[PDB]
């Protein structure tokens, strides 16, 4: 029905595919940050996951905040002691954009444990808006996933939760995930979740919609599979903890598949 | 930062901020300035501004008001908009006795649907389509304005803010508090506006939520409108949000086969 916007979904998909290219952060950016690293970024993103859980925020808000952080850090050098300030302001901005009831500024100050002042958070909010030129309506993995989910017959709640779990894991690790577009990560996440739960593969109807085949998705899929396998040993554990809950059907407790059983023509493969 | 602008008169106050008519002293351009106060020690930049600026920077269409510049001071934000001479509410009031010619009504509705189709195609719900937010110029154009209550939506939609759309233009699915609402809510509003252009009276001027619902129940269960007009209107005001016509489909309706672009009709 109209909640699925039949007359516009294809226009919207085409537009989002245009915009994700324009909203893409710089792939190499951390190499050009003298004071911060991918490991520090992982700590920050993992913390934002915790914040999102604590304040019961939308996963979309979390994805938006990460996009803002990566775009900001693509343009602006930030010292280590100020990284969490960028993150806090990003999460505040994402919340104002996306949430019906965003937390008040005082709650964002509280979550940072009084390292920063309220003035600092507010001034950083303004700086982030300037640097991003108010361009905050970024396409997320989540936005593509919900569109992909409509191709289920019927809907599978464990598939949906696991795909979201895998998409979320990708936010933690700039290497490799910065080189992949949200539509591609969502596609690889959907396939991997579909296969883990049901044994099914990336649907033909989504091949026609997205133009993505398992062949084009392979590099991202192989990365995501490895991330999934190594997940219980990752330094960052908030997403796994989150997805143990009944809300997400305890999908982080599921065993990842040992192999993807992808097509290999050679006898020795 | 605002040295080049000379304020002329106060225009009014919309969803947020204050709007002034101003002139650019260097280029001669007449603009509308929306002044937004921050809030620098408490809540920062309002979500209304964040949404309107972000979305209006994306939305470039003849029937959506043009955002020209954002001037980013420490304590205030100034949005520079194109100036439009009149709003549709004032125009209808000015036309209370004369009426509005059908070709202009048809042109305005066609353009509003073009603008709205553009919004929905770019995942934006307006959610505040009332005559006060529809702006007209001397050349026959009409444009959507005040995106303070607008929202970028996902597919499929999830639950959004309930306190949306001023009472008179509020779709039944909002009034009854359905957990989901979509692009259909904007169509309802434009249907109400269509009727209001024909009569120069609000279609459902409810005094309360119950009165609002009763007024809707009466009518569905506009004299001077032809068969094609009433056909389109009934489809724009369908009770079922699923059955309600889309802006896209509305543009293809027989009512518009002979559409032109007349000039108002009053100054
Ligand atoms: C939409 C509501 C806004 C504030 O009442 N009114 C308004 N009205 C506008 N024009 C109508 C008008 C002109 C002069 C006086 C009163 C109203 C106008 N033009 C550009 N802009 C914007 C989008 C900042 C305009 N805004």
């Amino acid at each position: 029905s109209v909640n699925e916007v039949p007359d516009y979904h294809e226009d919207i998909h085409t537009y989002l595919r245009e915009m994700e290219v324009k909203c893409k952060p710089k792939v190499g950016y951390m190499k050009k940050q003298p004071d911060i690293t991918n490991s520090m970024r992982a700590i920050l993103v993992d913390w934002l996951v915790e914040v999102g859980e604590e304040y019961k925020l939308q996963n979309e808000t979390l994805h938006l905040a990460v996009n803002y952080i990566d775009r900001f850090l693509s343009s602006m050098s930030v010292l280590r002691g100020k990284l969490q300030l960028v993150g806090t302001a990003a999460m505040l901005l994402a919340s104002k954009f996306e949430e019906i009831y965003p937390p008040e500024v005082a709650e964002f100050v509280y979550i940072t444990d009084d390292t920063y002042t309220k003035k600092q958070v507010l001034r950083m909010e303004h700086l982030v808006l300037k640097v991003l030129a108010f361009d905050l309506a970024a396409p997320t993995i989540n936005q593509f996933l919900t569109q992909y989910f409509l191709h289920q017959q019927p809907a599978n709640c464990k598939v949906e939760s696991l795909a979201m779990f895998l998409g979320e894991l990708s936010l933690i690790d700039a290497d490799p995930y910065l080189k992949y577009l949200p539509s591609v990560i969502a596609a690889a996440a959907f396939h991997l979740a579909l296969y883990t739960v049901t044994g099914q593969s990336w649907p033909e109807s989504l091949v026609q919609k997205t133009g993505y085949t398992l062949e084009t998705l392979k590099p991202c899929l192989l990365d995501l599979h490895q991330t999934y396998l190594r997940a219980p040993q990752h330094a960052q554990q908030s997403i796994r903890e989150k997805y143990k809950n009944s809300k997400y059907h305890g999908v982080s407790l599921l065993n990842p598949p040992e192999t993807l059983n992808v097509h290999h023509h050679h006898h020795h493969h | 930062s605002m040295e080049n602008f000379q304020k002329v008169e106060k225009i009014g106050e919309g969803t947020y901020g204050v709007v002034y008519k101003a002139r650019n002293k260097l280029t001669g351009e007449v603009v509308a300035l929306k002044k937004i106060r921050l809030d620098t020690e408490t809540e920062g930049v309002p979500s209304t501004a964040i949404r309107e600026i972000s979305l209006l920077k994306e939305l470039n269409h003849p029937n959506i008001v043009k955002l020209l510049d954002v001037i980013h001071t420490e304590n205030k934000l100034y949005l520079v908009f194109e100036f439009l001479h009149q709003d549709l509410k004032k125009f209808m009031d000015a036309s209370a006795l004369t009426g509005i010619p059908l070709p202009l009504i048809k042109s305005y509705l066609f353009q509003l649907l073009q603008g709205l189709a553009f919004c929905h195609s770019h995942r934006v719900l307006h959610r505040d389509l009332k005559p006060q937010n529809l702006l007209i110029n001397t050349e026959g154009a009409i444009k959507l304005a005040d995106f303070g209550l607008a929202r970028a939506f996902g597919v499929p939609v999830r639950t959004y803010t309930h306190e949306v759309v001023t009472l008179w233009y509020r779709a039944p699915e909002i009034l009854l508090g359905c957990k989901y609402y979509s692009t259909a809510v904007d169509i309802w509003s434009l249907g109400c506006i269509f009727a209001e252009m024909v009569t120069r009276r609000a279609l459902f001027p409810g005094d309360s939520e119950i009165d609002q619902l009763f007024r809707i129940f009466r009518t569905l269960g506009v004299p001077p409108l032809d068969e094609d007009g009433r056909s389109l209107l009934s489809q724009m005001l369908h009770y079922d949000p699923n059955k309600r016509i889309s802006a896209k489909a509305a543009l293809a309706h027989p009512f518009f086969q002979d559409v032109t672009k007349p000039v108002p009709h009053l100054r």
